[PDB]
Parts: C-alpha cells; structure tokens; sequence
C-alpha cells in the first residue's frame, strides 16, 4: 500500500519541518537574548565603573534661589543680570 | 531642581535637543513629580501647568513621549491623563477601555478603586462628548461602562431597559440577525467592551431567572428559553447557556 | 431531555411551533448536540417560510406546522413553488450546497420581487430583501455569491438610476466585511463588462467604490490595499476617454486618495 | 466576614447562574496558600469547602 | 478554540490522543507569533484549560508538556504586561517540575530539551523580575541560586559516529548553557571569577577540538555576561560607603592580579572587551 506510506511520510515531513522550524526560532530567541544581555550587560557595567573609579545644605539652597532668580530673568527676557 | 534646570533654558546639544526638556523629562519620570513640573490634568480636560510652562510655550512632543514612558512602565491611568493632555483622544480612550475591562466585577465598595475607576472614566466620557467613529466608540463605551456597572451592583431593572433600548445585544433567537448588524456595525471602542456587555446582559438575564425560579418549573422553561435565544444570537454562547440549563436543573 | 425531544418531534396539530420550540428550549452527546443544532437551524429556516406564506396557502401553512419537513420538501413542494428566493437562499446554504450561477439568480430575485413588492420605495425595498437574505446567508459561501448579488444589484441600481451607494450600504448592512467587498468591487471593474458601458454609466463601478471607501474613512493595511486599489483604477480612469462624468469620478478618487493617505 | 452571595451559595443559597465558574477557584487558591497554612482548622474547612485535598485525615482537628 | 480546549482538556485529563495533543499545540504555538492570536489564546483561558489537567502528564507526552511550555514563553514575549498573571499562575502549579527539568540535565537528550524549555520559560519570565520576586518571593531566589548551580553543572560536564551523537549532545548543551549563563547574567567575586574562567576553559576546548559555532557565540555572551556582572558587582562594593575602603583597595588589588592574568590569557586566545577588561583592571590596580 505505497499510498498508506507516502500520506505518512508528507506527514512527518511536515512534523519535522515545524519541528525544525520552532527549534530554529528558539536558537534565535536564545541568541537575540544574548546579544541583548550582552548590550545591556555592558551598560550596566560602564555605569557601575563609573562607580567605581568615584571610590579611590543652606548654601545650595541660596545658590539654588539665584538660580531661579537667573534663568526666571532670562525666561522673561528681562536685562539678563549677572550671575 | 527645575528651578536650577530653567537655566540651561538656551543650551542645545550636539543633536540639537533642548538640555531643558531632556532634564525635565529625567527628573519627572524619575521623581514621581511629572505633576508638578509638566503640570496635571483636571477633571474637566483643562491642563494645570507645570513648573515646566514657564520656560517655554509648548510641551505636546514632551507630553506625549512622557506618557509613552508611563504606557512601558504599566502606569496605565496616568498615562490616560497624560496623552488626554497632549490632545490625543484615541489613546486616551485606548487606556479606559484596556482599565475599565477587569472593571466588570465590584466588591469592597468604596475600598477598592471601583468607585475611583467609575469616577475617571465618568469625567472622561464627560469630556469627550462634550470635545463619528471615535465619538461613538467613546460614548459607546461609556454606556458599557454604565452597563457592566448596574451589572456589577445589582442594578437590573434600569440597565435592562437601557439595554433593550440601545440595541447592542440581542435578547431573542430572532435577534440573532440583529446582533449581527449591531456587533459588526460599531467603532472600537464600543466592539471592545461587547465582550463584557455580552457576559453582563447575559447575567442579568439569569437573576431575573433565578428570581422567578426562587409556576416554577415555567420560569426554569422561560429561562432556558431565553438562554437558547441568546445563544443563538451571539459558539461561547451556546455553552454557557447548555451549562446554565444544566446546573439550575 | 428525551421526552421534551420527543414531544417536539411528535407530528400533531396540538403542538404548534411555538411548544415545539419551548420544549426543544427545555431539551455519545456530541453529535446529539450537533443533530440538535442543525435541527436548530433548519427550524429557523421553516418557520421563516411558514410566516412568509401567512402574510403573503392553507395547506402549506398547516402541512408546514404539522410535522417537521426536511430540506428536500421545503425546496421542492415549499420554498420553490411560493419563490422565496431568500428561503430557498437560507435553504441551500444550510444543505451546504454550492452553485454560484444559482446563487445570483437567488440574491437577483429578492432584489427584484422586493423592488417589486413596493411598486426610491423601490430600492429601498431591493434593501430590504437584500439584508433580510445576506444576513441570513453571508455566513455560508456555498448560497450567498457575493460577488453575484454586488454586480446583479448594480445593474439593477444602474437599469433604475438610483444612488450608487445602495449596493454597498446594503452589504454592509449584511455585514458583509469592507475589504472583502472592495475585492468585489475591484474585479467588477477590472473585468471590464461591456454591460456598464452600454448603459453609458461607465463609472458607477467608481462611484460605488468612491462611496464605499469614503464611508470606510468617516468609520493601515487595508487602507494600503485602498491606496493602491485607488491608483489603480485612477490609472484605469485615466486611460478612459475624457468625459465629464470621467474627470468628475477621477477628482473624486484623487480626494479619497488624499483623504486616505491622511488616514492611513 | 460579590463573596456573600458566594458564601450563602456554598450554605444554603441554591444561586443557580448562568455561566459562572464554582469550586475552582476555591481549590486553586486552597491549594497554592491554605494547603501549607499553620491553621489546621483553617485548611480543614477549605478541603471541606471545595472537594479538595481528599487525601489529608486533616487529624489535626479530627480525631473520633 | 473553545471547542478545541474543550477537547484537550478532556484528552489530558483521559490521558489520550497524544498524537492530537501535540498538533494541536503546535497549532496554537504557531498561531501565538501574532499579537491578536496570543490575545485571544488568552481571551480562551488558554491558561484556565491547560493549567489545570497539566499535572496528571507528570503525576508525545513530554513534547507537548514542551511545546505548551514553549506556547508559555512566546506568549509571555508577545504580551508581558496583562498576561503575567496567568504565567505566574501556571508557573507556581508548573514549578516543581519546571525545578525537576533544571536538575535532570546532570543525569539523557529528553532531560536537555526539558532544561532547555523551563530556562527558555524562566527567561521569558526575567523580564518582569519585579513582580516576579514581588509575588513569589522565594521563587526568584532559589531560582537565581539553582541557576548558577546549573551554570556551573554544564561548565563542568563541557570543560571534560557515537563521536557524532555525543558532539551533537555537547552542542546543544552549550547552546542551552550559554542560554543558561545569558539568563542568570540576565538576573562572591571569586565565584564571578571563576565562571569567567570556566567560559575561556570552555573557549579553548572548543577551538582545540577542530552547531559547534553556537558554542561559540554562546560563549563569547557568556564571557561578555560574567566580565559585566563581575565588574558591577566590584563597582557596588567600591560605590558603596558600607563596604570598608581596606576591603576597597584588597579587592582592587586581588581583582587587578586577576583581571591582569585573565586579560592576558584572553589577548593570548583572541590573537573594545579587552579595552573595557584592560581599563577595569587599572582603574581596580
């Protein structure tokens, strides 16, 4: 009976093409993951470094009130004064 | 902060950005602040200004892209007021569907935010049918919301004839046509919330059901009658109404 | 459940349709269910005929609620005598039996009998008939042609000189979906019938997709399809020899074309 | 003490519905926190309540 | 789908037409790459059906317990946000076996692609780590903590035509482990030392041996990976105030002779990661 075993091998053709196919989209999933890690892991690790290479109040308060008091003259648009 | 960041009022960097709109951004998403500095939205649809309207005129691109970051960060009801300040109805109405979904069941009446939910959404509608497709979508929801809510509390007599009236679902087997034309015919926003309309309407149909069976065994026949037209109008239909047949028997 | 069943099914004058739908209400399982459901429909199918015949006879209408009739005797001795063209369109569609030339004629005929029935109270009544069959049939390709009913109704609208709009708000009224009707559309003109050039109308397949699109617009793929379908007959328009009715429709498309691309 | 219909619906309430779902909630949430809590009363009226956990002699505060 | 979980959930709960079991589910995975696909799996209760008989399959079967958890993952990566819930539902009913899956990989090619797709499903479910330990707090940490076990289990077993199974079996190993590694990075100072050690070690016995070039790019991210945690977890000790600057400098110290040697090694294999290593060990020096 070729029909009997041709239908049961264009079946498990297909079988293993979808087989393939999701074990293929899962080793791209797995890989883009990575490279992501990857990016991501190198940021993190270039802001932390910068952590690291950093280890060997009233007056901000005035500095911050003159502050405002600049840029609110130059939003204005009034005689910018000096800082 | 701002105060300091108004400052750098002029500065553009190498790409031509403003260092104002930048900082601002940075410190709003990241202060939990974005209220104070790029203002907030009242219940009307008029905008409180922020900190950051004074030193400049307009803040539509920073509003939008702010609420974009609300949306990634799953802030879904500020971001609903957000994109409504930044004039963008589509997204605004996109977020009340997407919150006023779960929204279909109610316990710990005033404890949970139900009462607050109802509050927002009611203030929206409000502000939208007083601002065809979108329009309709919105009030469509709107009169969904009023429906999942008389749903929700025991309300039943009103909304049923509020139902019968608008049309949208189908209360007999010959309404199955009907049904049809109004569920293919609607604007999205109304489409998205026939899915709980459908479960509500259907609910109501089984207390006054239950009410009547609570002479007997012809309220159990009316009530199946009634359960086999609907699922006639709305396949999930058909189940739960087999199902509801099933366990009143 | 068996007795209720049984009662239903019990051919008498005592059980009218209502008590035999009440009790099929009140009524291995899986193909009982499936047995139920056909019975379902071709219930609804009877008792379309059966108050069809009471308004528009006796003994059709008593043989009708006397006992359940199958498929074969509603076509032959029920729904073909009478000529319920939608009865017989809901007939065959549940029968799942395809034949498109039949089809037309079956959506043509309730287009013309209702225009007849209400000698614009004409087309408005084609509507009428129209809708009450598509949305009955839309569902089940092998008895509602789609493509049928849209060119023999246009040609209708086209022999009455109506708004070209009737076709594709009555389909619509069948919920029949926007894109799969702009298909339509679209090949009616490509196919090039010489029909709506002898008419002198040769832009009321235009027209109709004019309208069509510009309600789609009022209510991004598909609006893909619309640009390119819309330059498409532009071009075929434009190749067309210059009439006033010609550059009428072309300005027409060129502002759904812009209005679109604002869309889309 | 919508779970006070549920609650008179597990006595006495009859509370014929139409498409709801009953009993699996109750054995979902049983068995991810009640089955390990340290009330033994507790746990034995969830396995009384939702037909679940069968196994458990729930002896604790069941011993004739 | 209605009629479909319908069917299913009385297959599993028989425990028959594994043959139906299977294509069904990878009907449904397949249907899953679409947004409004996945959505309206969930609008099924997809969850609500499978979750529920899945337990009787462990209390082809194994494949489509895979697929399912695969289904999971992708549905998980399509939708995030509103679908967690679920996925956190299923995962505290899955969670003994998805644990039983990470373990097998010590004692088999069913045991492989079992770990492969509860780290797959636990990958999918490192994006939302928040809520993740936020509900299930002991979760996410004997989690993380059997993660670099596992790391370390498949380190082990790569570093030491059946020649071609056994190859093929080492291959998707390393793809799984540097899955694995790329995971646990996703999430003392000795230990980060050592898995970079292992991952050179496992560099070169790969290019002495000449799905091999999976190897490799799953080892270059597993370099990558430890190099970084590494290095923010030195940042964090040096940043942070609590942490004594005697133990400040030793570790610059100790880290700087370490990283030195280990830049070294690398340069000497690979003949801007050796600018980043070269640049860490002076700022550590």
């Amino acid at each position: 009976d070729i029909q009997g075993f041709l239908k049961n091998e264009k079946d498990n053709a297909l079988l293993s093409a979808i087989e393939e196919s999701r074990k293929r989209t899962f080793v791209m999933a797995e890989e883009y993951h990575r490279e992501s890690m990857l990016v991501e892991w190198e940021q993190v690790k270039q802001r932390v470094l910068h952590t690291l290479l950093a280890s060997g109040d009233n007056v901000e308060m005035a500095y911050a009130r003159q502050m405002y008091m600049y840029n609110e003259k130059v939003v204005s648009g009034h005689l910018q004064p000096s800082l | 902060a701002l105060q300091y960041f108004y400052f750098l009022r002029n500065e553009k960097d190498n790409q031509g950005e403003s260092m104002f709109l930048r900082c601002v951004s940075e410190l709003v998403i990241e202060s939990r602040e974005f209220d104070m500095l790029l203002g907030k939205l009242e219940k009307d649809g008029s905008r409180k200004p922020g900190a950051i309207d004074k030193f400049t005129r307009d803040t539509k691109t920073i509003i939008n892209k702010v609420a974009s970051v609300a949306e990634n960060k799953g802030l879904f009801e500020e971001a609903a007021k957000l994109y409504d300040l930044a004039k963008n109805p589509d997204k605004v109405l996109e977020l009340t569907n997407k919150l006023l979904s779960p929204v279909v069941s109610q316990i710990s009446a005033p404890q949970s935010n139900r009462e607050r939910l109802k509050n927002m959404a009611l203030a929206i509608a409000e502000r939208y049918k007083s601002q065809k497709s979108i329009n309709s979508t919105f009030y469509l929801l709107l009169d969904l919301i009023t429906f999942f809510d008389e749903y929700h509390a025991g309300h039943i007599d009103l909304s049923f004839d509020v139902i019968e009236r608008l049309k949208l679902v189908p209360l007999s087997q010959d309404s199955v046509e009907e049904r049809v034309a109004a569920f293919r015919n609607f604007s999205d926003e109304i489409r998205h919330n026939l899915s709980e309309i459908l479960l509500a309407t259907m609910n109501i149909l089984f207390t006054q059901y239950k009410r009547l069976k609570g002479v007997q065994e012809d309220k159990d026949s009316v009530l199946r009658s009634q359960a086999r037209a609907l699922i006639t109008f709305a396949g999930d239909t058909n189940a739960r109404l087999v199902q509801m047949e099933v366990l009143m028997n | 459940a068996r007795v209720v069943a049984k009662l239903a099914d019990m051919h008498s004058p005592e059980i009218s349709l209502k008590q035999r739908l009440e009790y099929i209400s009140r009524a291995a399982d899986g193909e009982f269910l499936h047995e139920l459901e056909e019975k379902l429909e071709v219930a609804r199918i009877q008792l379309q005929i059966q108050e069809t015949l009471t308004r528009q006879v006796g003994d059709a209408v008593s043989q009708l609620d006397s006992q359940l009739m199958d498929i074969t005797k509603m076509f032959g001795q029920y729904a073909d005598p009478f000529r319920l063209s939608e009865c017989k369109l809901a007939i065959i569609h549940c029968a799942g039996h395809s034949d498109p030339i039949l089809v037309q004629t079956l959506w043509q005929d309730i287009i013309d009998k209702e225009l007849s029935d209400s000698m614009v109270d004409r087309m408005q009544s084609l509507h009428l008939k129209i809708t009450s069959l598509g949305k009955i049939y839309a569902s089940t390709p092998r008895y509602f042609p789609l493509e049928f009913l849209v060119k023999y109704l246009e040609q209708q609208v086209c022999n009455f000189s109506w708004d070209a709009g009737f076709v594709t708000y009555t389909m619509q009224e069948i919920n029949v979906p926007v894109p799969k009707l702009l298909e339509v559309y679209d090949h009616l003109f490509k196919a090039r019938d010489p029909w709506w050039s002898r008419m002198k109308k040769p832009l009321h397949l235009l027209e109709s997709i004019y309208i069509l699109l510009s309600g789609y617009v009022q209510e991004r793929r598909f609006t893909t399809l619309c640009l390119d379908a819309i330059s498409c007959y532009l071009v075929e328009l434009q190749s067309m020899d210059p009439a006033p009715a010609l550059l009428n429709t072309v300005s027409n498309f060129k502002s759904l074309q812009a209005k679109l691309e604002r869309l889309s | 003490q919508d779970f006070k219909n549920c609650f008179q619906e597990y006595i006495h309430n009859k509370d014929r519905r139409l498409s709801p779902t009953t009993e699996n909630k109750l054995r979902l949430h049983y068995r991810r926190a009640v089955r390990a809590s340290t009330d033994p009363y507790k746990r034995a009226v969830y396995c009384i309540i939702g037909r679940c956990d069968v196994s458990d002699n729930h002896s604790e505060v069941a011993d004739k | 789908l209605p009629i479909l979980f319908s069917a299913l959930e009385v297959s599993l709960r028989i425990k028959q037409n594994l043959h139906f079991c299977e294509a069904i589910l990878h009907f449904l995975f397949t249907l899953a790459k679409t947004h409004q696909g996945a959505a309206a799996m969930a609008g099924a209760g997809i969850t609500q059906t499978v979750c529920l008989p899945l337990l009787s399959v462990y209390q082809s079967w194994p494949g489509v317990y895979r697929l399912t958890v695969s289904l999971m993952e992708r549905l998980l990566k399509t939708l995030r946000y509103n679908f967690l819930s679920e996925a956190l539902d299923f995962v505290g009913v899955h969670q003994e076996r998805i644990l039983q899956c990470l373990s097998a990989v010590r004692t088999s090619l069913s045991c492989l692609e079992e770990a492969d797709h509860t780290v797959g499903f636990l990958l999918q479910l490192s994006n939302f780590t928040k809520e993740w330990h936020f509900h299930l707090p002991q979760l996410i940490k004997d989690v993380q903590v059997n993660l670099c076990y596992l790391c370390q289990a498949c380190t082990s077993l790569l570093h030491s035509l059946e020649l071609r199974q056994l190859r093929t079996v080492q291959h998707s190993l390393l793809k799984i482990l540097g899955k694995t590694l790329a995971t646990l990075r996703a999430f003392s100072f000795g230990t980060l030392l050592a898995t970079v050690n292992v991952t050179l070690s496992m560099l070169g016995e790969m290019d002495k041996k000449k799905e091999s070039k999976n190897n490799k790019s799953l080892l270059l991210f597993i370099m990558e990976n430890c190099f970084y945690l590494l290095i923010s977890q030195a940042v964090r000790y040096l940043r942070d105030p609590s942490v004594h600057p005697r133990d400040k400098q030793r570790m610059k110290q100790e880290l700087s002779s370490e990283l030195s040697t280990l830049l070294s090694s690398l340069s000497r294999y690979f003949r801007p990661l050796i600018q980043l290593v070269q640049a860490f060990v002076r700022h550590v020096q």
